[PDB]
């Protein structure tokens, strides 16, 4: 309720070009207020699941959540003038192996994981 | 790496003859060594798996190089149909190469008195007939055992191996704790007892057949100076390293006077095969019952065997080392390498150890039974079911519980493996057999005897040509995988000549292979 | 005192459409699932979502039977300290049996009273 | 990552190793969507 | 620095050796480890053969006199650290009969069981009053570990000497053991179990297997029979030494070299 | 324009076993006008791309084009009473080959013709 989206060019097995604009999906929340509008945005957003491309949603929601425009105190020089290390780790030897173990035997398939008795 | 043999064990069982050999035995200080190498160590650790090529060029050496062995363990147990089955040869020319190449050491099989090499159980003639052959193809020590200790099913087999004149070692399946008033089943009597019955019905030897390894060195010390008080004869201890504590109770055993003891080549002891060899040699020596092996060589053996083993990487088991678990489910070492194996192959790789609690209580709910091959296989079959189905014992035994009992408890309950002194648990039984109906007697003796002259008929029709003694005993034995041995054979011609890596895996491209 | 935590004893978009109407107002979300249900977005469209039907409590219970076993929804309106059950439509939606579970938690039917249900 | 506190993580895709040879891994971190960048060595 | 830190950390019981069992060399430690209110369990490491006439170098007075002179120091324990698995049952029937008799402090005995008749010296040596022993959990023991624990426990029950560990829990610790163990598939070696060689060469638990695949690393895979022998010569040639980290290394470089 | 979607059941490679309400989406079409309205249905109704799993969509565009909705004169019985091959051509030849060709000259390894 009360959200578009021009679609047209993401799905999944999608391919993306650096030739073109790099536009994804536009979207477009509509509210009977322009302080629901923004909460409409923020939430619509925050559920986007997109694999494979990066993406400005962090950005996106960033503005709308920023107090100076969720009031209309902004101008057109606004923008102008204005764990994760686990992860790290984790993405790092998913792709390239931990040294110690890379070309030794690996674990049966296959194996329990040791319950504390 | 000499010059000709130093007369051995074999040259004086020949002049002695089986009694007074025996009493040479206990008359002897040092203690006396059997190296089970050929047969238990590879049984115990590789699935039986290994092949006559790099067993009969090893005999040379033995015979050289360690001269003062009691005897070899190398055939009989799972070797017998394991070679056809698996490996593509005749176990009676194995039986023959290793008895050219030792002239001067004992060859001793593993026996199974009711059955021999048994599948199942056989008429008396037949099992006759098998030792005559087996006592014709090389051997001189015959360790005989009976799956239940129940002594009955002893007498045919020790009657023919005495009437060959060779070694009857009869042995006394070691089960439960002798120490542990808890479970006084099992108790010393019981084993003292068994030995002066196994005494009177002939024996030239008495074994203690540790077939799971669960003698403890406390119980070593009373138990074989007891049996010595108790019997005149020769006591011989065989035992698994699956606790990891074995050479403790061999060495225990030792000091305690008993009179031989097994071990095997350092490459293939341990876990669930024998203790190592080498090191009880190595703690005894300088000892007064030093047994006067020559380490250096014993050393230059084992090496050979460890290079021997690592050609067959396929069949090592998943095992990292001593488990004292063992005193808990009891499985013999022999069969706690197919087992689990076999486990994998069900889809239950992961619950190996709720099994293991089964197998212990289903020992119990059979009534606490001797596990050996193969009542040990009938019991790993419960817990396999008890887990698969999920059941317990009270629900095994449930008149509102429709399991369908493995072929093998139905048999073994019904009578074919013999009868435990406590006879059957009447309900289990009840329950299992489904009106089919039990006996209490000997299996041998209700089995009509076998027409030979007949039976040797269909075989030679089948293969048309006439078959040798031993390939008839085999025959016998096996029928169906002697059949397809037979007809493989004329197929390949003498693979075993193979080197083991070319029976296994055929040649490389630009290989070359001297094959003899 | 207002409700903070809302529970969608429902699954599906329904349960999703509420997640919303919900979120966008601040509103943090609970979820339900059976064990058939364990891949159902709407379980992790949730800021929270616990099992229903399986378990050492119960035999398990038929995929949809759980989605209605008020023994469960109490027991996971509880786990979480939710305060308003939005049985959402279909499924339980207009039952006393569930608004009596929900009145012997203490918990708030966002609908009419359960006596109003039969 | 604390005695708190749980961190549920999902690994949702990784991508073909691009230009200047930097992987990009998809993860679920708490229901919530992060790309991570790594090298592929 | 670093005693004082490591007992700050919470280490109580620090066993202190040195590699060519050197008195002097142990003091430093010995003193830091009294100093922070501690246990100082001054180990004194096995070699040879305290019954072997013909190697005479490490007899019976070279342990007593070491534990005496470790006392000396200011030990509250002595231990003895057999790290290549060579005490041999009866030379432990007798070793700890002796220190027991040449000291006053209690006995600790650390071994391997490379041997693979490991556990029977510890039933030995608690057979004559050692105070202590050391074994690994089942899931991790034999080979170049320690003896069994489970094992060692159950063959103690009910005797005068019980240590009292209740064999049940033992068994369920092992088992979660034996689980991590199958994580590190990855570093296990491929030595398959008891190899007596150890008595001939002597190479320590910890570097056994290193050194094995170091001997194929280099190409002498199908001689590890020769470097055997060298590592034993090479001993003899510095002068019979005490082989343990880092020791031991050096020995097994010299040996690697001379084939 | 004017379409509202009201789902998140379904994704490329989701599963949907048989035990629920196995409704993919919910398509909302709004227009200025009724019939507007309509076009605007059967324009989304049509544009769906799904795949792995059969669907009413032809069902959908059979009821919203039918002249009985379009002008109001539907009861309640109004329901009740009224390219591989290629890939598959392709991969057959590129694995066996054709009858024709494979056992003799092939061109040059090639100027694709050009049309002027
Ligand atoms: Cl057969
Ligand atoms: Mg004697
Ligand atoms: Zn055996
Ligand atoms: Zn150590």
């Amino acid at each position: 309720f009360g959200i578009r989206l021009d679609g047209g060019t993401s799905y999944s097995g999608a391919i993306i070009t650096r030739y073109y604009d790099p536009l994804l999906v536009k979207v477009t929340a509509w509210a009977p207020n322009p302080l629901e509008a923004i909460s409409r945005m923020d939430r619509a957003l925050r559920e986007f699941r997109i694999r494979g491309v990066a993406t400005n949603l962090t950005f996106l929601e960033a503005i709308i959540g920023h107090p100076k425009f969720r009031d209309n105190s902004y101008t057109t020089r606004f923008i102008d003038t204005t764990a994760t290390k686990l992860l790290t780790y984790l993405a790092d030897v998913t792709v390239n192996g931990h040294p110690e173990a890379k070309d030794r035997p690996k674990p049966l398939e296959n194996a329990a994981r040791p319950v504390v008795p | 790496y000499g010059n000709g043999v130093k007369d051995g064990t074999k040259q004086l069982l020949d002049t002695l003859g089986p009694k007074k050999f025996g009493e040479w035995m206990r008359n002897e200080k040092r203690v006396l060594l059997t190296d089970t190498t050929m047969r238990d160590g590879h049984q115990s650790l590789l699935a039986t798996r290994m092949r006559t090529y790099d067993i009969a060029r090893i005999a040379g050496t033995y015979s050289h190089a360690l001269p003062n062995l009691l005897s070899l363990e190398c055939w009989g147990g799972a070797t017998f149909d394991v070679s056809m089955r698996f490996l593509t040869e005749d176990p009676w020319e194995r039986l023959a190469l290793i008895r050219e190449g030792a002239p001067n050491l004992l060859l001793q099989m593993l026996l199974r008195g009711a059955n021999g090499v048994g599948y199942t159980n056989y008429p008396d003639n037949v099992v006759k007939y098998f030792v005559r052959q087996a006592a014709k193809g090389g051997i001189d020590l015959f360790r005989v055992f009976d799956c239940l200790n129940w002594v009955e099913n002893m007498r045919v087999s020790m009657d023919a191996i005495a009437e060959e004149n060779k070694l009857c070692e009869a042995a006394i399946c070691y089960t439960g704790d002798i120490l542990n008033s808890a479970r006084p089943k099992y108790d010393l009597k019981y084993y003292t007892n068994l030995a002066v019955e196994l005494e009177k019905a002939g024996a030239h030897i008495i074994a203690v057949k540790d077939m799971a390894g669960l003698l403890k060195p406390a119980a070593a010390k009373v138990l074989f100076k007891a049996l010595r008080e108790a019997t005149g004869l020769p006591i011989h201890f065989h035992t698994h390293d699956t606790s990891g504590i074995a050479a403790a109770t061999v060495l225990a055993a030792v000091e305690a006077g008993v009179d031989a003891v097994d071990a095997a080549m350092d490459a293939l002891s341990g876990n669930t095969s024998q203790p190592c060899l080498g090191s009880i040699v190595e703690a005894l020596s300088g000892s007064e019952r030093d047994p006067g092996l020559d380490p250096a060589w014993i050393r230059r053996i084992s090496f050979y065997w460890e290079a021997v083993r690592n050609q067959y990487a396929a069949f090592e088991s998943d095992l990292k080392g001593p488990a004292s678990e063992v005193y808990l489910h009891e499985m013999p070492g022999g069969q706690f390498t197919n087992l689990k194996e076999q486990a994998r192959s069900l889809g239950l790789e992961t619950r190996w150890h709720q099994v293991a609690q089964a197998y212990a209580d289903a020992n119990q709910m059979f009534g606490d039974i001797v596990k050996v091959a193969p009542s040990s296989k009938v019991v790993g079959d419960m817990a396999l079911m008890m887990v698969s189905q999920d059941l317990t014992v009270a629900d095994v035994v449930s008149p509102d519980r429709e399991v369908s009992f493995p072929e093998s408890v139905v048999s073994m309950l019904k009578g074919d493996l013999g009868q435990p002194p406590s006879g059957w648990p009447e309900a289990l039984q009840k329950k299992a057999l489904k009106g089919e109906k039990p006996y209490t007697v000997r299996p041998g003796s209700l089995l009509k005897e076998a027409d030979l002259d007949a039976e040797r008929k269909v075989i030679e029709k089948k293969l048309e040509r006439e078959v040798s003694d031993f390939e008839f005993a085999s025959y016998l034995m096996y029928p169906k995988v002697f059949t397809d041995f037979a007809l493989a054979s004329d197929t390949y011609g003498p693979v075993s000549v193979l080197p083991t890596p070319a029976y296994f895996y055929g040649l490389a491209d630009g290989e070359e292979l001297f094959a003899d | 005192g207002p409700i903070s935590k809302i529970l969608v004893a429902n699954r599906s978009e329904i349960a999703i459409r509420v997640f919303r109407a919900a979120n966008e107002l601040g509103i943090k979300t609970v979820a339900i699932w059976a064990e058939e249900d364990k891949l159902a977005l709407h379980r992790f469209k949730a800021d929270e979502s616990y099992q229903v039907g399986r378990g050492p409590h119960l035999r398990d219970l038929g995929p949809i039977e759980s989605y209605l076993s008020i023994d469960e929804v109490i027991r996971v309106a509880k786990l979480s300290g939710a305060d308003a059950i939005h049985p959402g439509y279909g499924l339980l939606s207009e039952s006393p049996e569930f608004v009596d579970a929900c009145n012997k938690a203490g918990i708030i039917f966002i609908g009419p009273k359960a006596d109003t249900m039969r | 990552i604390e005695k708190g506190k749980t961190l549920v993580i999902v690994n949702q895709a990784v991508s073909a190793t691009d230009s200047q040879g930097m992987v990009t891994v998809f993860f679920e971190l708490n229901g919530q969507p992060r790309r991570i960048k790594v090298p592929d060595r």
